[PDB]
RNA sequence: UAAUUGCGAUAACGAACGAGACCUUAACCUACUAAAUAGUGGUGCUAGCAUUUGCUGGUUAUCCACUUCUUAGAGGGACUAUCGGUUUCAAGCCGAUGGAAGUUUGAGGCAAUAACAGGUCUGUGAUGCCCUUAGACGUUCUGGGCCGCACGCGCGCUACACUGACGGAGCCAGCGAGUCUAACCUUGGCCGAGAGGUCUUGGUAAUCUUGUGAAACUCCGUCGUGCUGGGGAUAGAGCAUUGUAAUUAUUGCUCUUCAACGAGGAAUUCCUAGUAAGCGCAAGUCAUCAGCUUGCGUUGAUUACGUCCCUGCCCUUUGUACACACC
């Protein structure tokens, strides 16, 4: 089962929160971009933060989201 | 003779020692304390020499047959 | 120094190193010609490659093959792959783009893994039975 | 001794199996006290002054 | 091998060290339902005699089954190595023995009786209908005697 | 015990009359047909392909196969 | 078919069969097809191969299990009761045989007779074991195309097992005499039995 | 004898105490337009074809 | 990869659990031609708790 | 062409060879032969009863051709499988190193191979020689 | 959701322990740094077969170059990515493509709060109290015993054969481990049917044993359904090994003896992919003894991918005169 721990999903919020323009509907520059703006400590997780923050953003694209 | 030496060392504050802070508990009680002034002041302590959270159990027997023990917590620890 | 490649081939631990260079067209395995091979039933397995692609192919080309590692069906199914691959990287070098690709496709297609590796591998048993799931065996009383 | 041994008569096989089996043999675990392991037995109870004093 | 023929020469069944041997089996194994001949003694008595083990029991000439018993009860003489034999260094005499048929029995009475006579607990044990070899006795064979 | 051992030249005959319509022989089958035992059944595949009936299209051990000669 | 060749060489009908056609040990997978509608599906036949081992991961997924070829699915059947697990190798020479048996016998693609004895050994129909109160009845279902195909399987080769046991005949011609005699259908055969009983007592409780 | 095919259109869920039955509507195929409610045995997914061994009766609860 | 497997009970009752412990050593070797003065110096420095360092010489 | 015997499938090359090495007449058969076993790890001694030594013989050398050197001890490994120890699991088992050593000794006496440095027995020269020409023979009866 | 894992609902908002993260191991790097204790290509010295180039080896250094394979440091890699279905268009779930890899990537390590009169005083020079303390319950020495056998129960090994046993022949692993003030891992040479013996030898080890040429397995034969050549219990005689000692037979070998067992009632264990099952090996124990364990690789499936029927357990709601808590 996939579901995403709190954490993530809490740093995916605050994310896209304070650097929507950067950020873009791709897991592998939204990436890079978590790497030069945040500080994590795992590739794994940061990676998986990413990608939720990717598609939160990709979804956020047709429509808001709440929180 | 002389292909093995000792020297002696303080260690930077004993506050973060388990083992140090053990053996005081040990010192404490054997030295005829109170249970929960020996550890609450242990504790008190190990949180003062800034750590970031400290836990001592006490188990075994006190003066009554039956045996006991006792969490005793401050700050902030993971498990696992 | 004639062209060359060097590929290889993987099943379970087995592993099967092949040298693809320009000759007169052998394809032998450690020492002996790709018809020897038994396994036997599994021999066409082996032929499989050369089948799919056509037998011409392997005309401007010596091809050898050493496996060690695995055991005996483990080790067909690495020369197999490490000999596919084998013709394919040295289309990717020597030959041109399209008939490389040609390649891939008539094998990717029909397939056996022959240029991708097969990631199944041994699980570790554990405490308390003789395999990794299978548990030992109880009465209660 | 050794001719002592083969000389009884009263012993080898034959006669044991000859011999009906006890029913203490098919017996059962035993078991023997268990719902009373949270009763004490000592009778004796601590107090609580001494835990307390104790604890 | 070969597409046979023959005619009434082969008898089915034949008698010898006064036991019974089945014909139309493979001649080595026919020898076998003889006490004290198993495959391996049978096997090299028969390479000794010069015989065709392909032929069953079944053919064999008289001569062929007479030298066949000379050489099982006499292996010694027809350089069979005493390594290979069921009693080497006899007890008494000492000799080496291939010990036969009918005989073998009262060769294991005999040794059997040695143990009983001379009080040594193997023998006590035998006469107790017991396990010899030292095998714990708690739980196996209890269908027994 | 139950029977077919040897050759019984009368055997012999029967092999080489009863030898064709076997779309299917091999050791199983010869043994069905109420005679030779394994054994002398390999024979009999063996000196059938002496020359004649048994064409043989499979192999080994354990499973030969034959059909009726053309 | 044009022969070519180079330093160590491949032999004739090798070469020959192999470049052209894609053919099995050495039988046609062209024609053979899958006498009920349905099966088909369920029934592999093209791609074709050349012997019936695979590396497979036919399992990892719930239906992929299906796109095995058929053949194949036969011979890993084979390969059962505990002495035999695993013995793969065993499995697909029976399966060689088997069908050089099943030729000899009136033709057909003897991959067409085995599949044949497939379609004709699946139940159209069965029961379970229902509750409806201590005293279980048993209500009729119709069973799934995939049940089906294995089911047929599983019959096909225990059958033939339980038949090559303990006599003369070797597995591969019993295997063989088990799918000749339901290829088509005829009451001689262990499977087809089973099955027939199977929609019996399936009618028998509707 | 009278076969009669059906597609599966819908997959319905497990039925059965122990649960390894599944309901299904199909669309018989030697005429459409008319759908029954059958009740499998095997595994099943959308667009399989079933041997209704009759052709007129349908379920629905099992036990 | 040393490991060590034992029973963690120190009796006998309760699932037979098994535990696996592992030292983990490694080793590495540097070949280097000098004269004396510098692996001299070289050697009695970047000396190191835990490190194991062996200089031989010789090519036998 | 040209050949060697890594060009020949094992089965009809060794016989080829044991057919050869047979009717030749030269040989050495130790005597113990026939009264033998192979292994402890035997039920039964060999069914070739006269010959099998000429099948060893085969086998042996071009187990040694094939290969660097080797001694008494890898063929006993190499010869031997699984021995029945009746009603307990079974283990591999050594086969007989008499069986083997005599094979050796036989085929140096024959020259088809050499007591080698590094240790155990190198494939002669006239070994080289030999085999690849019965190979050769044995492709040129499937001719 | 595997998860008090999340979404959402919301008198709550925002957090911390635990789960997750983290760590280890297995997978991917023709990118990085390298290597006679790992290996490849060229070259010389050289053998054999063809001869027209060729093909297959020998040669811990005769030199040159390399790092694909092996080793282990540093990095990189995946985030259920892209696309599409489905869902309160939420967290998610599903399918397709790509991919070394998409079941928590596989497998483990760590692991909160609380509980139990669970097991351990026979691991401890951990320990309270009781007992005992010279006709010892201290200790050591000789010898026996824990193995004793009408029989009940559990874990196991080997089988009932023809997908097989036997016999030639083919012939391929991975995880380990090994001798200093000592006798450990042992190649090679001889002798011996075997077990083993004997003379030498390499190794404190990526160097030597050892490519641990393991077993199942593959192939050509023999046997042919017969308790059979399936099976190898029991037993007799002889030979060797460990050990001061082998009797109640440590273990190994040879010959001989050739049992039950023809697929196992009621019941009941285990298991979802390199898994199950088959198969051997190394390590622990160890003077000698594995039918045990712990790991390891080899061969490699059938069947689900669901449910609450059985069982077990957690959760709500509910009752309580229980709270030492239904013992
Ligand atoms: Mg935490
Ligand atoms: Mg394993
Ligand atoms: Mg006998
Ligand atoms: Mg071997
Ligand atoms: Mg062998
Ligand atoms: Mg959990
Ligand atoms: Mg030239
Ligand atoms: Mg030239
Ligand atoms: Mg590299
Ligand atoms: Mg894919
Ligand atoms: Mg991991
Ligand atoms: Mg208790
Ligand atoms: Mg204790
Ligand atoms: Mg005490
Ligand atoms: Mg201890
Ligand atoms: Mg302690
Ligand atoms: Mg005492
Ligand atoms: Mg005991
Ligand atoms: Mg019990
Ligand atoms: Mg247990
Ligand atoms: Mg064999
Ligand atoms: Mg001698
Ligand atoms: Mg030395
Ligand atoms: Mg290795
Ligand atoms: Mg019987
Ligand atoms: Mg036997
Ligand atoms: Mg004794
Ligand atoms: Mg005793
Ligand atoms: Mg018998
Ligand atoms: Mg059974
Ligand atoms: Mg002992
Ligand atoms: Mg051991
Ligand atoms: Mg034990
Ligand atoms: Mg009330």
């Amino acid at each position: 089962g996939r579901v995403r721990t709190k954490t993530v999903k809490r740093a995916s919020k605050a994310l896209i929160e304070r650097y929507y323009p950067k950020l873009t509907l791709d897991f592998q520059t939204n990436k890079r971009l978590c790497d030069e703006i945040a500080t994590i400590q795992s590739k794994r997780l940061r990676n998986k933060i990413a990608g939720y923050t990717t598609h939160l953003m990709k979804r956020i694209q047709k429509g808001p989201v709440r929180g | 003779p002389g292909t093995i030496v000792l020297y002696a060392e303080r260690v930077q504050d004993r506050g973060l020692s388990a083992v140090a802070q053990a053996e005081s508990m040990k010192f404490k009680l054997l030295n005829g304390l109170a249970i929960r002034r020996a550890a609450y002041g242990v504790v008190r302590y190990v949180m003062e020499s800034g750590a970031k959270g400290c836990e001592v159990v006490v188990s075994g027997k006190l003066r009554a047959a039956r045996a006991k023990a006792m969490k005793f917590a401050d700050g902030f620890l993971i498990h696992s | 120094a004639v062209p060359s490649v060097q590929t290889f081939g993987k099943k379970k631990s087995a592993t099967a190193v092949a040298h693809v260079k320009a000759g007169k067209g052998l394809i032998k395995v450690n020492g002996s010609p790709i018809t020897l091979v038994e396994p036997e039933i599994l021999r066409f397995k082996v032929y499989e490659p050369l089948l799919l692609v056509g037998l011409d192919k392997f005309s401007n080309i010596d091809i050898r093959v050493r496996v060690t590692g695995g055991g005996h069906v483990s080790q067909v199914y690495a020369i197999r792959q490490a000999i596919a691959k084998g013709l394919v990287a040295y289309h990717q070098k020597y030959v041109d783009e399209q008939s490389k690709n040609e390649l891939k496709k008539a094998f990717t297609s029909y397939d056996r893994t022959l240029l991708i590796a097969d990631s199944r591998r041994p699980e570790p048993k554990k405490f308390g039975g003789k395999g990794a799931r299978s548990r030992f065996q109880k009465s209660y009383r | 001794g050794n001719e002592g041994a083969i000389r009884d008569k009263t012993a080898g096989r034959r006669n044991n199996r000859s011999k009906d089996v006890t029913d203490s043999a098919t017996t059962k675990k035993s078991n023997t006290r268990r719902a009373t392991d949270r009763h004490s037995r000592t009778g004796k109870t601590d107090t609580k002054k001494k835990v307390n004093q104790g604890w | 091998s070969l597409v046979v023929q023959e005619q009434g020469s082969f008898q089915h069944i034949l008698r010898l060290l006064n036991t019974n041997v089945d014909g139309n089996i493979k001649i080595v194994y026919a020898l076998t339902t003889i006490k004290g001949v198993g495959r391996r003694y049978s096997n090299l008595v028969c390479k000794k005699a010069d015989v065709d083990l392909h032929k069953r029991a079944g053919e064999l000439t008289q001569e062929e089954l007479e030298r066949i018993v000379q050489i099982m009860q006499n292996p010694t003489h027809y350089k069979i190595p005493a390594w290979f034999l069921n009693r080497q260094n006899d007890i008494t005499d000492g000799k080496d023995y291939h010990t036969l048929a009918n005989n073998v029995e009262s060769k294991l009475r005999d040794d059997l009786e040695r143990l009983k006579k001379i009080r040594a607990h193997r023998g006590i044990r035998h006469f107790w209908g017991l396990r010899v070899r030292g095998q714990h006795t708690k739980t196996t064979g209890r269908r027994r005697a | 015990a139950q029977h077919a051992v040897i050759l019984d030249q009368e055997k012999y005959d029967r092999i080489l009359k009863e030898v064709p319509t076997y779309r299917y022989v091999s050791v199983s089958v010869l043994v069905d047909r109420l005679k030779i035992g394994g054994s002398l059944a390999r024979i009999a595949l063996r000196h059938l392909e002496k020359e004649g009936i048994i064409k043989p299209i499979s192999k080994h051990s354990k499973q030969a196969i034959y059909t009726r000669a053309t | 078919f044009t022969p070519v060749v180079l330093a160590t060489p491949i032999p004739e009908e090798v070469q020959q069969a192999q470049t052209e056609i894609k053919l099995f040990n050495k039988w046609s997978f062209e024609e053979v097809e899958v006498k009920d509608a349905s099966l088909v599906d369920y029934v592999q036949v093209r791609q074709p191969i050349f012997v019936a081992h695979t590396a497979g991961r036919y399992a990892n997924k719930r239906f992929r299990k299906a796109q095995c070829p058929i053949i194949e699915r036969l011979t890993n059947s084979l390969m059962m009761n505990g002495r035999n697990n695993g013995k793969k190798l065993k499995a697909v020479r029976i399966i060689k045989h088997t069908l050089d048996i099943i030729n000899v016998l009136t033709d057909q693609n003897p991959i067409q007779v085995v599949v044949d004895a497939i379609t004709n050994t699946g139940p159209r129909e069965d029961t379970t074991r229902v509750g409806g109160g201590g005293a279980a009845r048993r209500q009729a279902v119709d069973v799934s195309p995939l049940r089906r195909v294995n089911q047929a399987i599983a019959l096909l080769t225990i059958g033939a097992r339980e038949a090559a046991f303990r006599n003369i005949k070797t597995i591969a011609e019993t295997l063989a005499e088990e799918l000749i005699n339901a290829a088509k259908g005829s009451s001689t055969s262990y499977a087809i039995k089973k099955k027939d009983e199977l929609e019996r007592v399936a009618k028998s409780n509707r | 004898t009278p076969v009669t095919l059906a597609k599966v259109i819908k997959v319905l869920g497990r039925t059965g105490s122990r649960g390894g039955v599944t309901q299904v509507r199909v669309e018989f195929l030697e005429d459409t337009s008319r759908t029954i409610v059958r009740n499998v045995k095997g595994p099943v997914r959308e667009n399989d074809i079933l041997v209704l061994m009759e052709s007129e009766r349908e379920a629905r609860r099992l036990r | 990869v040393l490991k060590i497997s034992t029973r963690k009970t120190p009796n006998g009752e309760g699932s037979k659990t098994w535990e696996t412990y592992e030292m983990r050593i490694h080793k590495r070797y540097i070949d280097l031609e000098a004269p004396v003065q510098i692996v001299k110096r070289i050697t009695q420095i970047t000396i190191e708790p835990g490190v194991d360092v062996e200089v031989v010489v010789a090519s036998n | 062409p040209g050949v060697s015997v890594r060009d020949v499938a094992a089965q009809d090359f060794i016989n080829a060879y044991a057919s050869f090495l047979q009717r030749q007449g030269k040989l050495e058969v130790p005597g113990y032969v026939d009264i033998v076993k192979t292994s402890s790890g035997n039920e039964m001694p060999p069914q070739d009863a006269e010959g099998w030594f000429y099948k060893r013989a085969a086998s042996v050398a071009r187990h040694i051709y094939m290969r660097k050197q080797v001694g008494v001890g890898k063929l006993n490994k190499l010869y031997g499988g699984a021995k029945s120890r009746g009603v307990r699991p079974y283990k591999h088992i050594d086969a007989s190193g008499s069986i083997n050593r005599k094979v050796l000794q036989a085929l140096e006496k024959i020259g088809i191979v050499e007591i080698s440095p590094k240790g155990g027995r190198r494939i002669s020269e006239n070994g080289q020689r030999d085999l690849d020409r019965i190979a050769a023979q044995t492709l040129e009866e499937d001719e």
